[PDB]
């Protein structure tokens, strides 16, 4: 007894550094023709990288010999990722491999 | 030719788009409701679960002071999940699998209904594979067919 | 050697000396004399310990 | 060699013996998906080697630093500039020829007056 | 060498070949697996012409090889004592017909 | 860093030049016998052919490796099925597992754990166990069909030394092991006899 | 070698088996845990 | 030698870290046939995917290590025959100034 | 003696160009070993005896 | 500043060192003096600091040692080990 919502709802899924990954544990798409741009919200501006434009057989689901409330959500239109200001972020690069221990 | 020693002084003497605004959904769904990944193998251009057949049902398949080996509660919880999700019907097999290398640093955005987004991360990933199409299998006869 | 392109079947790359001990070697010379020189020590080594036992 | 293989199962095709059309055919041992043989060839064995003796050459294989120069032209390029290596198949019994990678149009020719 | 049959260059080169161990191996350039429909017809061409040849019920596998001359041209010698050799090895059941 | 296990994963190239049986089995730690590597792939969850030889010849045009790639992969036409694969080789090494429900688990165990101690220890990542795996028969062919040199185990960068530091280390990690056990004992008997 | 040594991996091994837990039944049972911390060198 | 030194170890973490965020496309998701192509990179002998612009990331790392972001004894090699990078930051190579 | 050191490289230099010959000709797949070598096996062999030649 | 770098054995697998800096870096008689080889080869990327310093401890206290049959440095090697002399001041 499966439910499937739509199971064609798209989402873009994105790689980021943990710097981005952390933070988020808003978004402004000023998409831009394939000069594909993202607006950040506030600090940088980094736009998006065509990982992949078409990817398939990955689809998202949501669960709640036993089963449970399992649902799904859609597809994955374009697989995305964050083209990372830049120069702060390679500062910030360089900061992070400058770590240490007590 | 030969070593020196009296160079030193010479140094003191060289001295449209679409804005969608976003909100973490909230929290206690997330108690209740683990998100992951679907993956297929099918090579397919879809396959859909929608044609895949119907119903659907995806589910999992006196001692005294002792020393024990640890592990870490999340790994010792995952190792006890060790059934393998399997949706059937009561006729084509689906099986996931753990992938456990890109279940960690990802948010999902989910275009609703409305044009704006929930951000949501995944608990985890799964890789379903289609088996058993041809249903073929010899998990006693093998033993005795190698010597052939 | 490092000091070498690929490919070098020169005799001044394979290993041969061309000056002598008159006015010293080469670091490229020099360090192969010590591996042809090595290998009569070692050499030298198991004469000592194979004709000595096979004599017995 | 070039054998193709089965759809929606995917696996290895050995020869069906289609004797009745008097031709060969190709069965998937999993899923009795079966299509025909495509050349009258089955099996070549090749004791000799003719196969990767060029390995390597990339885009960026010129842009090696440690390979040793030259100046022969690129006959086609007319470009006098090459870079070149010794025989890719590390066997004894190889003959000592040499190839040469072009960087105008990267033709990539032997040194070889036998047969060009 | 011989006593009488020494200081002779070609007397030795008699012998050179008497000795030598000869694999077949040894000259062979690759070997082909074919289905031929035919036992007498090939669909190659280059087979067609000696079938008639040594013309004027058999499976229907093809097995062709390819050597080299000068490796045969090392130690010469021709294929019709080969064919008979391997008539002789196994049977007179595994026809076999040779280029010239 | 952890145990620093001594598990050598060796791969065996069976069947002489020319003479048949080119096939190649591996060898698993704690394992009674040899298992031919197609299994693995299998095991680790690559069931079609095609997938396990692009998991080793990473070039499609090339073929010889294919070709010595046959032999073994006709020698898997037994098995079918990854947990038929998975629970017979539970049965082909140290079986005591009687439960066959744990018994074919088992075989998860090692290859999660005892099999390549390196790139991971933690469970999921079957599939890179499989490539690193698929890229050591690559190798194996490569020298087998004479591409490449016979590998030269004197080369000094094959080499690492062990000063006063990691000498200490590994002895003193020892050491600090028999330390415990000691004091596992002493706290096993006061909560066995309530003493101070 | 011994500087790097003493300073970090010597940390590494107490982290690895810092704690041992040891449990006993009861009629609620109890359990009984030793943990290691920080390393001090004179 | 007089010039010699052993290499201490160092934590390999910042680097693979650092690849992944410079196209090292991770070998979980590895497609062979569709990057035919690929340059294999490794880590103290452990592969950790592939890439498919090398030249642009070898210069980038040692400028990292010749300023200072990579401690300078981690070993980095392009072998550009065999598609392979290598990186090394295991304790006891040996190493000399150059 | 001067002059001496001088015929000496004449006999070292004459030798490489024996070497570069034999070089190039092994590059135009024209050396042809005699039986029981290969071609690399005989091309060692020249090469070795003109440098052995070249010193005695 | 990244001038000078480290480099194990692996590492000089794909490089190409110049023996002495002046002598090859520039591009382009004695006979007493040693008999080189010239800097045909152009895409160094590295030069050896000293080309003296591939000696030990031992045997980089021998005289000349390029003028010698390479066998007898290791002899000298191995009794300079046992010279009696001053070994420490306290
Ligand atoms: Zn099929
Ligand atoms: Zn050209």
């Amino acid at each position: 007894d499966l439910d499937l919502e739509r199971s064609n709802r798209q989402v873009w899924l994105v790689r980021l550094p943990m710097f981005l990954a952390e933070k988020w544990r808003l978004g402004k798409i000023r998409i831009n023709k394939s000069k594909i741009t993202l607006l950040l919200n506030e600090p940088h501006e980094y736009d998006l990288e065509l990982t992949k434009k078409v990817v398939e057989n990955e689809y998202v689901f949501t669960e709640q010999t036993i089963p449970k409330k399992t649902a799904i959500v859609g597809t994955v239109c374009h697989e995305c990722q964050v083209m990372p200001y830049h120069k702060i972020v390679e500062q910030r690069r360089n900061i992070v491999k400058l770590n240490n221990k007590e | 030719f030969i070593k020196r020693d009296r160079m030193r002084r010479n140094f003191l003497r060289m001295r449209e788009y679409n804005e969608f605004p976003l909100r973490a959904i909230p929290k206690e769904d997330l108690e209740n409701m683990r998100t992951h990944l679907l993956k297929f193998q099918s090579k397919k251009k879809i396959n859909p679960v929608t044609d895949f057949h119907l119903p659907v049902r995806l589910h999992r398949k006196r001692k005294t002071r002792q020393l024990k080996v640890l592990d870490e509660n999340a790994k010792k919880l995952r190792f006890e999940e060790f059934y393998p999700w399997v949706m059937e019907d009561f006729y084509n097999t689906w099986v996931g699998s753990y992938e456990a290398g890109n279940s960690d640093s990802y948010v999902l955005l989910s275009v609703e209904d409305d044009g704006s987004f929930t951000m949501i991360p995944a608990d985890k990933v799964y890789k379903f594979t289609a088996r058993n199409k041809y249903a073929t299998l010899t998990i006693d006869e093998a033993e005795k067919r190698m010597d052939k | 050697l490092p000091h070498f392109s690929k490919d070098d079947y020169s005799p001044e790359s394979k290993g041969f000396v061309e000056n002598s001990y008159l006015r010293g070697l080469t670091p490229q010379e020099f360090f192969f004399h010590a591996m042809g020189g090595r290998e009569g020590l070692i050499d030298t080594a198991v004469k000592t310990a194979e004709t000595g036992y096979i004599q017995r | 060699t070039t054998f193709r293989f089965c759809r929606d199962c995917n696996n290895m095709l050995y020869p069906r013996e289609d004797k009745e059309n008097n031709r060969l055919l190709f069965e998937c041992r999993t899923c009795s998906y079966v299509e025909e043989a495509g050349s009258p060839l089955v099996y070549r064995h090749e004791l000799i080697t003719n196969i990767g003796e060029t390995a390597g050459v990339v885009q960026d294989i010129g842009s090696d630093p440690t390979l040793p120069r030259s100046d022969r032209e690129c006959p086609k390029c007319h470009s006098r500039e090459n870079v070149f290596f010794q025989s890719q198949q590390r066997r004894k019994d190889t003959s000592m020829v040499l190839f040469f990678v072009c960087l105008s149009c990267s033709h990539i020719f032997t040194s070889d007056q036998k047969n060009k | 060498l011989e006593p009488g049959h020494a200081a002779d260059q070609e007397q030795a080169k008699l012998i050179r070949s008497a000795i030598e161990h000869t694999t077949l191996k040894s000259v062979t350039i690759a070997s082909e697996i074919y289905y031929d429909p035919d036992p007498r017809s090939t669909v190659i061409p280059e087979d067609e012409e000696i079938i008639q040849l040594h013309f004027s019920q058999q499976s229907p596998w093809l097995l062709r090889l390819e050597l080299d001359r000068a490796a045969m041209n090392d130690k010469d010698l021709t294929m019709g004592q080969v064919g008979e050799r391997i008539k002789q090895t196994f049977k007179n059941d595994l026809f076999v017909i040779w280029s010239e | 860093k952890g145990s620093r296990f001594i598990s050598t994963l060796q791969v065996k190239l069976y069947g002489r030049e020319g003479s048949s049986a080119r096939t190649i089995k591996a060898t698993l730690p704690y394992i009674k016998q040899d298992i031919p590597i197609v299994i693995i792939f299998r095991a680790l969850g690559i069931i079609p052919d095609g997938e396990i030889l692009e998991h080793i010849c990473y070039d499609v045009n090339d073929w010889q490796m294919l070709e010595m790639l046959k032999p073994c992969v006709e020698d898997g036409f037994v098995i079918q099925d990854r947990e038929t694969a998975l629970d017979f080789i539970g049965r082909r090494g140290t079986a005591l597992g009687i439960k066959k429900e744990k018994r074919i688990q088992y075989a998860k165990d090692i290859l999660q754990k005892e099999f390549l101690p390196h790139i991971t220890q933690l469970e999921g990542f079957e599939s890179r166990k499989a490539f690193f795996l698929g890229y050591m028969i690559n190798r194996l062919l490569l020298c087998a069909l004479d591409r490449k040199d016979q590998d030269d185990r004197d080369h000094f960068g094959k080499k690492r030394l062990d000063l006063a530091g990691p000498l200490l280390a590994q002895l003193f990690k020892t050491l600090f092991k028999k330390l415990t056990k000691d004091i596992f004992r002493y706290m096993q008997r006061t909560v066995e006899e309530a003493h101070d | 070698s011994f500087n790097q040594f003493v300073d970090y991996t010597l940390q590494d091994i107490i982290c690895e088996d810092s704690t041992l837990i040891l449990e006993q039944l009861a009629q609620i049972s109890r359990k009984y845990e030793i943990s290691f911390g920080k390393i001090y060198v004179t | 030698s007089l010039m010699s030194c052993i290499s201490v170890g160092t934590d390999p973490m910042p680097i693979i870290t650092f690849l992944s965020e410079w196209g090292m496309e991770p070998l979980e998701d590895y497609v062979p046939h569709q990057s035919p192509d690929a340059t294999r990179v490794f880590v103290n002998g452990v592969w950790h995917g592939v890439h498919r612009n090398p030249a642009r990331l070898m210069e980038t790392l040692r400028t990292l290590r010749r300023k200072g972001d990579i401690n300078p004894e981690v070993s980095m090699i392009r072998d550009i025959r065999e598609k392979e990078l290598k990186i090394f930051t295991d304790a006891g190579r040996v190493y000399r100034p150059l | 003696d001067g002059p001496t050191m001088r015929e000496i490289t004449e006999t070292i230099a004459e030798a490489k160009k024996k070497v570069l010959d034999v070089t190039k000709e092994a590059q135009a797949n024209l050396l042809t070993a005699k039986h029981g070598m290969t071609l690399r096996e005989s091309f060692e062999d020249n090469v070795v005896r003109f440098l052995n030649e070249a010193r005695d | 500043e990244g001038l000078v770098e480290y480099i194990d054995a692996e590492e000089e697998e794909s490089i190409l060192i110049a023996m002495q800096p002046e002598d090859l870096e520039p591009a382009e008689v004695d006979p007493a003096k040693r008999i080189r080889v010239s800097h045909h080869a152009t895409t160094f990327t590295h030069c050896e600091i000293h080309p003296s310093m591939i000696l030990g401890v031992a045997a980089s206290i021998i005289p000349f040692p390029d003028h010698n049959q390479s066998p007898r440095n290791t002899y000298q090697s191995a009794m300079g080990k046992q010279a009696m002399g001053v070994f420490l001041t306290n």
